[PDB]
Order: structure tokens, then C-alpha cells, then sequence
């Protein structure tokens, strides 16, 4: 929320203000767990299996 | 019994894929699978050693 680079954090709208998260509890699901390779800003990359 | 296992210990070996699709050698190695079981039981060989300290 400070506008500091913490690559462990995230943050997210909550009501009227942003609020802070853990980045280890996010998570990216296609029809099992994927894995995230990459994430920066509003951007995440995973290598998801196959699914609809 | 154990006591075979206080000579040895586990290995580092290379890995074709560490979970992101790239090369690193892992404290686990997938070394052989034997699924010759008819009930679907796999039998694994990884280098860890289980169960010993």
C-alpha cells in the first residue's frame, strides 16, 4: 500500500482503500494447481495443465 | 531393519523438469518406477531417504 516494492505482498481494493495481502496464498487454478512462474503488477504467469 | 542405511546416504542427480520446464539437479531424482503390480500400487525410487534422520 506504501507504494514499496515487496516482492513477498500484494495489494487490493478493500472497500474504499487499499490493503495488504501475503503473495504466498496466491494462487492460479485451470483443473489442477498450476504454478506461477512470474507475477509483477496486474500480471501473473503460469504454466497451467490443460483444462476448460 | 535401518542399519543398512548408516553407510549411505542421499545424492543430488539432474531432473528433467523442477516443476517450471527447465533442468536442475534436485535432492529428488526420479530414478525408477516399477508398476508391475495388477492392483495400480507404484513402487517409486527417489534419492531422499525416508524414515532416517
Amino acid at each position: 500500500t506504501d507504494d514499496s516494492h515487496d516482492w513477498t505482498k500484494l495489494r487490493y481494493m478493500d472497500n474504499h482503500m487499499p490493503a495488504d495481502a501475503e503473495r504466498a496464498r496466491l494462487f492460479v487454478r485451470t483443473s489442477a494447481p498450476c504454478t506461477i512462474t512470474g507475477t509483477m503488477g496486474h500480471f501473473i504467469l503460469a504454466r497451467c495443465p490443460k483444462g476448460e | 531393519n535401518f542399519n543398512v542405511y548408516k553407510a549411505i546416504r542421499p545424492y543430488l542427480a539432474h531432473c528433467p523438469d523442477c516443476g517450471e520446464g527447465h533442468s536442475c539437479h534436485s535432492p529428488v531424482a526420479l530414478e525408477r518406477i516399477r508398476n508391475e503390480a495388477t492392483d495400480g500400487t507404484l513402487k517409486i525410487q527417489v534419492s531422499l531417504q525416508i524414515g532416517i534422520k
